RNA sequence: UAAAUUAUGGUCAAUUGUUAGUAUUCAUAUUAAUUUUUUUAAAUGUUUUAUCAUUUUAUAAAGGUUUAUUUUUGAAAGAUUUUUUGUAUAAAAUUUUAGGAAUAGUUAAUAAUAAUUUAUAAUUUUGAUUAGAUUGUUUUGUUAAUGCUAUUAGAUGGGUGUGGAAAAAUAAAAAAAA
C-alpha cells in the first residue's frame, strides 16, 4: 500500500481514498485512546494540545531519533546560556555589543508594515526585479 | 540580513506594564521566551491543586499499583539510572531506589488516631470496585515534573485498559472521599493523573541540593519509551519503606 | 414604469422589523474578550465631560 | 470571440477555452493534461 | 536553466541535457516518475540495456530492471553479442540463479540446480567469446550448491 | 495534413483525389530529406 | 555525430557565432563540452571563449579557462591577456539592500590575477594599451576592498609612461582614497584629472594646502558590464537621441498588449 | 491601592477557610497560545486572552516579575543623555537576593548595563543579600532599582563619558570600548545611526520635573 | 442616456429623469498584437506569448468565482471567510508543524457548476499529536512563522496503523516510488562498469555536444564548399 | 399515487441582415465606437508666527506587480478638569500566455542566538520558479437569454528614520487658527 507518486501524495489525495470509500471516519476512538483530550474547547479556543496539558494527558507520536536530539538540544538552551554568561562573559558582552550596534545598522529598524510584512518578497513583487536583488524568486513557501 | 527583519520570535508586547509608560517613561527589557516556553516543552504537568487547608498537613497514605519487580519499567529504569550515574555521580540521592516504583493513583492523609475503622471501610470499598475490572495494561513513556520539578515522574500516555482505569480511579475517588469523610489531596470530582515517580528532592534535601531538578539531566530522555506493564494488583500503602526495604502493605485487593 | 403602483400591495401591510430574521454571529473568543471590554468601557464613560 | 484572442482561428480560442472547463479540470483522475 | 542560458529561446539549451543516475547510489529523490512528457519508467527496463550490453554491470542490472527474463536465455543472449563475460560477471548470472533457488522450496529447488548446471556446462563449453569462470564464480556455484543441500 | 476532411458521415475514411495531394507532399519531403542525409553522409 | 558537424571547422565558426551572439555561458559549456569531446582547441578557440567571458565579465570562468590552457601547453598572445585583464576590471560588484552582488571575488583575488596579466604582457614582448593598464587599476580599487598603495604605483607607472587615465577608474580610486582618510592622494588626483581634461573632472581643480609638509557596508552602489544594459542604451538612444533624460519607458516602443523587444528590462 | 488590599484580604480568608474538596482542573482551564491579531501579548497569571466571565479562585504566585531599573547613558546627538531601563526578571517566592542578582545579570542582555558589581537598592535602602523578600515583603509592583560602583561620583566630566562634541578623543580612546561602537568618523552609509534631538528640544533649560520659567 | 439612440441624444451632461449615468468604456478598439520575436525563440523557456492575452482576475472568461458553500461552511460557522478548515495531515518533516491538504471550492457560472482545488496549509501542533493520515480540523491564529498562521484544534480521526508503526520504530507511510520529474528529458539508469564509465561518459558528452550543435538551426541542403 | 376555487393576485423574457446544390457559426445588415466635413490650454505668489528659527498644511501620472498591497488614534474632531478603556501589522477564495520544467541568503524548531546551531527541510506537473502581457473581486457594448466583449485612477528599496500615519519634491476646482 505505498503511495503511487508523491505529486499526488502531496495533494493529500492517497489518504481520500478512505474518505470516498465511505470509511473517512470510524475507528472506535474512545477504545484507541482517551477522547477527552483529543479535542478542542470552543469557549476558550484553546487547541487540542491545550486541552491535554490542562487535563493532564500527553498524545505524543513514537519519536525517531532526530526529533529527540532537537528537543534535547532546545531544552539545553537556557541552561547553557545561564552558565555561560556568568563563567565567560567577555565574549558574550562582545556579541551584544555586536548585536547592538547591528540593531542601530540594518535596514528597517522602525517596525513599520513595510519591515513587519512576514514574506517580503511575496508581498513585494514589484520592486523586486529593480528595486532589490536579494530574493531571485517571489515565493518560497506554501503561501 | 539573515532572514526576516523583525522575526515572528520577537514581536512581543507585554501587557503587565502601564499602557504610557513603555513608549515613553521607560523601555521594558527581558527574555519573555522563558516564561512562556510550553508545558510539553518544559516538562510541567498540571497536577490537580489542593486546597490551602489541605496542602499543610503531610500526607499519610496513598494508593499504588503494585508491580513485581521483573516487571519491565523496573529494568528500564534501572537502565536509565546507570546512565544517570555515569553521565553524572552528583544525581544518585535525587534517584530513588528501583524496588520503590509504584504507579500512584490517589494520595490522602488517614489521621492517625481514628485509622483503624476508615482503613477498614477503604479495603473494602476498593474490593467491591475491582471484583470486575480485568487486569489493566499500561504504556509508560515520556518525563513530567511536579511541584515546579520536585518530583520527576514517568508520563502515562493514554492508551488501552487507560480509560478502563480512570472511570476506575474516578469510582474510588467517589467511593472513598465522597460518601465518607477523607482528606483527599485534590478533589473527588477530579481524576488524579497516575504516575511513577522515578526522582524526588526532598525537603529536606532542599538545602544542599538545589531548588528544582536541572532539566538536562532528563532531557535526553524526556521521551524515552519505557515499554507495556501490566498491572493485575492494588495496595493502598504508607509512607515506610525503610524497616522491610519493601512497600509497606497495609491494604491489598487482588485485582 | 418605476412608480408605486408597480410594487404590490403587500409591501405596506407588514410590520416594523418584522422582515429581518434571526442572525447567528459567532467570533473568535479573543474577538469577543475584546469587544465585551469595549462596550463596558463605553458603558462606564464614553467621553471626556460630555458622556 | 474577439479576433485577437489566442489564434486567428476559432478552434485556438476554443481549444483555451477547454483547459479551463469543470469537467475536464486536472485532478487524480486526469492529471498532466498539457 | 540560471547555469546555462539566461532567459531561453536559443534551442537547445531549454530543456537540461540528459542526466545519468546510478541506482545504486542515487544522486536524485524518486528516481521513477509520471508526467506527461516525463514518462522515464519504461526506460528503466530489459530491451533498451542490449545496446549497451559491450559495456554494462550485468549484477546491477539484475539487482535492478523490469521484466527480465529467465538467466539461461539471458546468457543465451550474452552469447551470442559475443560480449566477454568476465568471473565478477559469471559471479553476477550464478548468484542470480541462486535468488531463484531461494525463492524456491527447498524440497522443489532440484530441477533449478539441474538448470544451474546445465548453465555451467554451458559456459564451460562456451568457448568464444572468452567466458571467465573464475573463482567468484565457483565461490557462487558451490554457495547455490549448498543451499540446495547437493553436498 | 487533414488526411480524412471526407464530409459528415462519410462511408469512407477519405477521399482518393484529396489523399494524392498529401501522398505527393509526403513523398517530396521524404526524397529531399533522404537526398539531403546522402550528401551530408 | 554527422560528419558536417563533425568538421572541426564547423567547430569554430559556430562557437565564433554564439560568442558573438549568446550569453557566457552557451559559449563556456559548448566550448568545456567540445574539449572533452574530441575537438582540439587551439589558441583561437580559446581567444573567442576569453573574448565572451571578458565580455560579460565574469573571474572563476576566466581562472577555469586559464587553467585550462595551461593544461593544454597553449602559448597565448596579448588577446588573451586583454580579455582576462577587461574581464577582471569588468567584474560584477554591487551593496545592494546591505548584500553584495558578488561574494566570490574576495576568494578569487581577481586584483592579483589583473597585475600578473599585465606583468605578463609587457613583459613577454606584446602592448600595452591604456584600457588594461585602467582595468587594472579599477581592479585594485573598487568598493569591496582597499587596495591604495598598489594603484598608487601603478598610477606613478602610468604618469611616467605618459598613459591616459580612464573616468571610471579615476573615481573609484578617488572614492577608495577618500574612504581610506588619504586627502593628499585624492587631491593630488583631481590635479592630475583636472590637468589631462577628463570629462568628468574637467572643471574640478583645487589648490595644494598641503605646501609645507612632505610624504610619509559603506559606498551604496552597483557596477555591471556593459553587455547587461547595452540593448537598453541602443534602444534609449534609437527612440529619444534628443533628449537623453528622457527615462524611456513601456508604449513608447510597443503598443499595449505587445512585446516590447527586451527581455528583462531594468534588470 | 484598593485593589492590593482586597487581594490579600481575600487571598487571606480563602487560605483560612477549611471546608473546600479543592478546584476542578478540567473545568478550570489555563491560557491559550493561539488567539486573533499578530501579536503575542502576555498578560498576569490572573488574566486570559479568551472571555472568562467568572472570577476564578485566588492563587499564591510563584513567580514574581521583578522589575530593576538601571541608569542608561543613551548616546544622542546634542550629546550624552542619562535615561532609565527596565529589567524585568521571574524569579520564585522565595528567591534570595543572590539569586535575585544571578537572574538580573543573566536577563540584562545589554553591553552596558552589567559592566561592574551593583547593589540592589529600594527607595534609596539597600536590600540585605542574606533574607528573602519574605522579609522585605516584596510584591509584583514593588519599586527596586540598582546602584553601580561608581555611579555616586557620575557627576564628575571625568566618569561623564566624553562627547566628540566639546571632548577630544584619542587615538587610544578610539579603541576603548564604547567608543568603538560609537565612530566618529561619518561613513557614507553611516552604519551607527542614534537618536537625535536638538538642543533646544527642551527650551532654553533642560528637562526637569519643575517649571524654571 | 445609455437607453437612449445615438441620434436621440440631444445632449450629454446630466440624466434628465434618472436612470444610471454609466461611461462608455469602449470596447471595440482592435487591439493588435505585435510579433517580436522568431517562432523558436520565444524568450520564455515553457510558456510562450504570440497573441493577446486576457488580463484579470476575476472578470476573465470563463467566469470563475470562489463558492462558499461547500463542506467546511456547511460544518462549522466560520467568523470569518475561510477561518476554519477540514483536512488530511500529509507531510510532517518539520517540528511542531503538520502539512493539511484542504479543498475549497470554486465556481463557473457559465457552465453552472462547481469544482474543488485542493490547498496546502502549514498547522502547527504541539507534542507533536499529528500523524501521517489524521483527519484533522485548523483554525486560523496569530502569525507565528513566515508561512505558519494555522493551528490544529481537534485530531477528528487517529492514525492508528502510522501510530503503531511508529511504535514498531517503522515510518508513519512508506515514500512514495514515484516524484517530480527532475528534467523534462526522461533519466536513463546508468548501468556501465568502472571499465567503461569513461565511455559512457564520452558518449553522454558528445550527445550533449550534439544537443549544443542542435542550436547552430537547420543543416542547409548543399555542403559548406569553399 | 388527487384532482380544485371562495378564480388572470407576487407588476411586460422574447429573436426582422434577398440568399444561390449540399456540409460547416465566417462577403454585403442593425446597434455601440473609431474615421472625413478643422468643436474641444492641466494658471501664475499657499498661509501664519515669538526673526537668520519655530508652529499648520500626508497618495498625479516615473519605475510592470497573476499564490501579490495588508496596520494605529499618539495630531485633529474632542467637550469642567484630572484620570481612564481599547488596539494593530495576520488571513481565506477568484489569477493571464498555442506547442510547459525545475525553483532558492532558502522551510521548521529555537531566541529579542546562530555571516559558524539543530532537522530525513521548503516551492512545483492539482502547471511552480524566471520571461512576455496587463495597474486585481460594484462600472460598459451586444442579445430574448446560461454568454461573449470592456472599464479607471492611484502603495516601485533603504541609507540620523521627522511625524499620529511617508503618501514627502510642478501640476486647485481642497477657503487653510479675525
Ligand atoms: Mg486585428
Ligand atoms: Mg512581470
Amino acid at each position: 500500500l505505498q503511495p503511487p507518486n508523491l505529486v499526488t501524495y502531496r495533494q493529500g489525495s492517497y489518504w481520500k481514498y478512505d474518505w470516498n470509500a465511505g470509511l473517512a471516519i470510524s475507528t472506535n476512538l474512545a477504545d484507541v485512546m482517551d477522547p477527552r483530550g483529543l479535542n478542542g474547547c470552543v469557549e476558550t479556543g484553546r487547541s487540542r494540545s491545550e486541552v491535554a496539558r490542562d487535563l493532564g494527558l500527553s498524545y505524543t507520536r513514537p519519536l525517531h531519533e532526530n526529533e529527540k536530539k532537537q528537543l534535547s538540544h532546545q531544552a539545553v538552551y537556557y541552561e547553557r546560556l545561564a552558565k555561560f554568561k556568568m563563567e565567560q562573559p567577555e565574549a558574550a558582552r562582545a556579541m551584544e555589543r555586536e548585536r547592538f550596534v547591528r540593531k542601530f545598522s540594518g535596514m528597517f529598524v522602525k517596525m513599520d508594515i513595510r519591515s513587519g510584512a512576514p514574506d517580503f518578497p511575496s508581498t513585494y513583487r514589484r520592486l523586486l526585479g529593480t528595486k532589490v536583488v536579494r530574493w531571485a524568486s517571489k515565493r518560497h513557501g506554501p503561501n | 540580513e539573515r532572514g526576516l527583519y523583525f522575526p515572528i520570535n520577537h514581536r512581543i508586547v507585554d501587557h503587565r506594564i502601564a499602557p504610557g509608560v513603555t513608549v515613553e517613561e521607560t523601555d521594558v527589557q527581558s527574555r519573555y521566551r522563558r516564561e512562556l516556553r510550553t508545558n510539553f516543552a518544559t516538562g510541567e504537568t498540571r497536577q490537580t491543586i489542593a486546597p490551602p487547608w489541605s496542602a499543610r498537613e503531610r500526607p499519610t497514605h496513598f494508593f499504588s499499583l503494585r508491580l513485581p519487580s521483573r516487571n519491565s519499567v523496573t529494568l528500564r529504569v534501572k537502565e536509565m539510572h546507570n546512565h544517570l550515574l555515569f553521565s553524572h555521580q552528583q544525581c544518585a540521592p535525587m534517584l530513588v531506589s528501583p524496588t520503590k516504583l509504584h504507579i500512584t493513583l490517589g494520595v490522602m492523609t488517614i489521621p492517625e488516631n481514628s485509622r483503624e475503622e476508615l482503613v477498614k471501610n477503604i479495603q473494602q470499598s476498593m474490593s467491591e470496585t475491582f471484583a470486575c475490572v480485568q487486569p489493566l495494561q499500561l504504556r509508560f513513556r515520556g518525563l513530567g515534573t511536579f511541584d515546579f520539578g520536585r518530583v520527576l515522574f514517568i508520563r502515562v500516555v493514554p492508551e488501552a485498559d487507560f480509560g478502563r482505569l480512570e472511570r476506575a480511579v474516578c469510582d474510588i475517588r467517589r467511593r472513598v472521599g465522597g460518601v465518607l469523610g477523607v482528606d483527599l489531596k485534590g478533589n473527588p470530582h477530579d481524576s488524579y493523573v497516575p504516575h511513577v515517580t522515578v526522582a524526588k528532592i526532598r525537603p529536606n534535601q532542599r538545602q544542599q541540593l538545589g531548588d528544582t531538578i536541572p532539566q538536562s539531566l532528563w532531557a535526553d530522555y524526556q521521551h524515552h519509551d519505557f515499554g507495556d506493564v501490566t498491572l493485575s494488583t492494588v495496595d493502598l500503602c504508607r509512607m515506610k519503606g525503610s524497616p522491610d526495604g519493601y512497600y509497606h502493605t497495609e491494604g491489598a485487593v487482588h485485582l | 414604469f418605476r412608480g408605486a403602483d408597480t410594487y404590490s400591495v403587500k409591501y405596506c401591510e407588514q410590520g416594523r422589523y418584522e422582515y429581518q430574521r434571526y442572525l447567528m454571529i459567532n467570533r473568535f473568543p479573543s474577538e469577543y474578550k475584546k469587544h465585551f471590554l469595549s462596550f463596558l468601557s463605553n458603558i462606564r464613560m464614553s467621553s471626556g465631560s460630555a458622556t | 470571440i474577439a479576433h485577437w484572442y489566442c489564434g486567428h482561428k476559432f478552434r485556438h480560442r476554443f481549444m483555451r477555452d477547454k483547459r479551463f472547463h469543470p469537467s475536464l479540470q486536472a485532478s487524480h483522475d486526469a492529471r498532466n493534461r498539457f | 536553466n540560471a547555469a546555462m542560458g539566461l532567459y531561453g529561446g536559443e534551442p537547445g539549451f531549454e530543456k537540461a541535457h540528459r542526466v545519468w543516475v546510478d541506482p545504486d547510489r542515487p544522486h536524485i529523490k524518486h528516481i521513477y516518475n509520471q508526467t506527461a512528457l516525463a514518462r522515464n519508467l519504461r526506460y528503466a527496463r530489459y530491451g533498451y540495456f542490449k545496446r549497451d550490453m559491450h559495456l554494462l554491470d550485468v549484477d546491477k542490472l539484475v539487482r535492478h530492471a523490469r521484466l527480465l527474463p529467465t538467466p539461461g536465455r539471458l546468457l543465451t543472449d550474452f552469447l551470442y553479442q559475443r560480449v566477454p563475460l568476465p568471473d565478477k560477471s559469471c559471479a553476477a548470472l550464478i548468484r542470480y540463479q541462486r535468488q531463484q533457488i531461494e525463492m524456491l522450496e527447498v524440497w522443489g529447488r532440484h530441477a533449478s540446480f539441474q538448470c544451474a548446471v546445465e548453465m555451467f556446462e554451458r559456459m564451460i563449453v562456451t568457448n568464444i567469446p572468452p567466458v571467465e569462470v573464475g573463482v567468484e564464480t565457483h565461490g557462487e556455484m558451490v554457495l547455490c550448491a549448498a543451499a540446495c543441500g547437493k553436498w | 495534413g487533414q488526411v480524412t476532411f471526407g464530409p459528415r458521415n462519410y462511408p469512407y475514411p477519405s477521399s482518393r483525389w484529396l489523399a494524392r495531394r498529401f501522398q505527393m507532399k509526403k513523398h517530396r519531403i521524404i526524397k529531399r530529406f533522404r537526398f539531403r542525409r546522402y550528401k551530408l553522409a | 555525430t554527422d560528419p558536417v558537424r563533425r568538421d572541426p571547422t564547423e567547430f569554430l565558426r559556430v562557437l565564433r557565432r554564439m560568442s558573438r551572439t549568446t550569453s557566457w555561458q552557451k559559449t563556456m559549456l559548448f566550448a568545456s563540452k567540445g574539449r572533452m569531446v574530441g575537438y582540439r582547441l587551439t589558441r583561437e578557440h580559446y581567444n573567442t571563449v576569453l573574448f565572451s567571458q571578458s565580455l560579460w565579465g565574469r573571474a572563476l570562468e576566466i581562472v577555469r579557462v586559464v587553467r585550462a590552457m595551461q593544461e593544454d601547453k597553449v602559448q597565448p598572445n596579448g588577446a588573451t591577456y586583454y580579455y582576462i585583464v577587461n574581464g577582471m576590471g569588468n567584474a560584477d560588484h554591487g551593496w545592494n539592500y546591505d548584500f553584495r552582488i558578488n561574494r566570490r571575488l574576495e576568494k578569487i583575488q581577481h586584483w592579483r590575477v589583473a597585475l600578473e596579466a599585465l606583468e605578463a604582457c609587457e613583459a613577454n614582448g606584446f602592448d600595452s594599451t591604456d584600457t588594461m593598464h585602467n582595468s587594472a587599476l579599477i581592479t585594485l580599487v573598487i568598493p569591496g576592498f582597499n587596495r591604495w598603495q598598489q594603484a598608487s604605483l601603478l598610477l606613478q607607472r602610468m604618469l611616467r609612461e605618459d598613459r591616459r587615465m580612464h573616468p571610471t577608474m579615476v573615481k573609484f580610486y578617488h572614492d577608495c582614497l577618500v574612504r581610506n582618510n588619504r586627502p593628499r592622494e585624492a587631491s593630488s588626483l583631481m590635479r592630475l584629472a583636472a590637468e589631462r581634461g577628463v570629462h568628468g573632472y574637467e572643471d574640478k581643480w583645487e589648490a595644494d594646502v598641503y605646501k609645507g609638509r612632505p610624504l610619509d557596508t559603506e559606498i551604496n552602489s552597483v557596477f555591471r558590464p556593459r553587455v547587461y544594459r547595452q540593448l537598453w542604451y541602443k534602444w534609449q538612444h534609437i527612440a529619444n537621441r534628443y533628449r537623453p533624460t528622457a527615462a524611456l519607458k513601456r508604449r513608447q516602443l510597443a503598443p499595449r498588449d505587445s512585446p516590447t523587444g527586451i527581455p528583462g528590462f531594468y534588470r | 491601592g484598593h485593589y492590593q488590599q482586597e487581594a490579600f484580604e481575600a487571598r487571606k480568608r480563602f487560605e483560612e477557610s477549611t471546608t473546600y474538596p479543592g478546584p476542578i482542573r478540567a473545568a478550570t482551564p489555563g491560557d491559550t497560545r493561539f488567539y486573533s491579531g499578530s501579536l503575542e501579548s502576555i498578560l498576569h497569571d490572573t488574566d486570559r486572552h479568551y472571555w472568562r466571565a467568572v472570577t476564578d479562585d485566588p492563587r499564591v504566585q510563584h513567580l514574581i516579575p521583578l522589575r530593576i531599573r538601571f541608569k542608561i547613558f543613551t548616546w544622542v546627538t546634542s550629546g550624552w543623555e542619562q535615561r532609565m531601563q527596565v529589567v524585568q526578571i521571574m524569579a520564585p517566592k522565595d528567591s534570595t537576593i543572590a539569586q535575585v542578582k544571578d537572574l538580573v545579570i543573566v536577563e540584562n542582555q545589554s553591553p552596558y548595563l552589567c559592566v561592574s558589581s551593583f547593589h540592589l537598592a529600594i527607595d534609596g535602602k539597600e536590600l540585605d543579600p542574606q533574607k528573602t523578600l519574605g522579609e522585605y515583603g516584596i510584591t509584583e509592583q514593588s519599586q527596586i532599582d540598582a546602584i553601580e560602583q561608581n555611579d555616586h561620583l557620575l557627576h564628575r566630566d571625568d566618569e561623564r563619558p566624553r562627547d566628540w562634541t566639546v571632548d577630544e578623543i584619542t587615538a587610544e580612546d578610539v579603541k576603548r570600548s564604547p567608543y568603538k561602537e560609537m565612530e566618529m568618523q561619518p561613513l557614507q552609509n553611516l552604519a551607527p545611526r542614534y537618536e537625535a534631538r536638538p538642543k533646544g528640544y527642551f527650551g532654553r533649560t533642560y528637562y526637569s520635573g519643575m517649571k524654571q520659567s | 442616456p445609455w437607453w437612449n439612440f445615438q441620434t436621440e441624444h440631444r445632449q450629454r451632461c446630466v440624466l434628465m429623469y434618472g436612470g444610471a449615468r454609466t461611461k462608455n468604456t469602449h470596447n471595440a478598439n482592435h487591439r493588435v498584437f505585435i510579433k517580436k520575436y522568431k517562432r523558436n525563440a520565444f524568450p520564455n523557456r515553457t510558456r510562450h506569448h504570440w497573441a493577446v492575452s486576457m488580463t484579470g482576475v476575476l472578470s476573465q472568461r470563463p467566469r470563475r468565482m470562489p463558492w462558499p458553500y461547500d463542506l467546511t461552511s456547511l460544518i462549522f460557522n466560520q467568523p470569518r471567510q475561510g477561518s476554519d478548515k477540514i483536512g488530511y495531515v500529509v507531510g510532517t518533516s518539520m517540528l511542531k508543524t503538520a502539512v493539511v491538504a484542504t479543498n475549497h471550492m470554486v465556481y463557473y457560472p457559465k457552465f453552472n457548476q462547481r469544482v474543488s482545488r485542493t490547498k496546502r496549509f502549514f498547522a502547527h501542533d504541539e507534542d507533536l499529536a499529528c500523524v501521517e493520515g489524521d483527519l484533522v480540523h485548523i483554525k486560523q491564529c496569530r502569525k507565528i512563522s513566515k508561512y505558519k498562521h494555522y493551528y490544529v484544534f481537534s485530531i477528528l480521526e487517529p492514525n492508528v496503523e502510522g501510530r503503531e508503526r511508529l511504535k514498531l520504530g517503522l515510518k508513519a507511510v512508506p515514500p512514495p516510488l514515484f516524484g517530480y520529474p527532475v528534467s523534462r528529458r526522461i533519466v536513463k539508469l546508468n548501468l556501465t562498469s568502472t571499465e567503461g564509465t569513461q565511455e559512457k561518459l564520452a558518449a553522454a558528452i558528445q550527445e550533449h555536444v550534439q544537443d549544443a550543435y542542435r542550436f547552430s538551426g537547420p543543416t542547409p541542403d548543399q555542403p559548406r564548399n569553399r
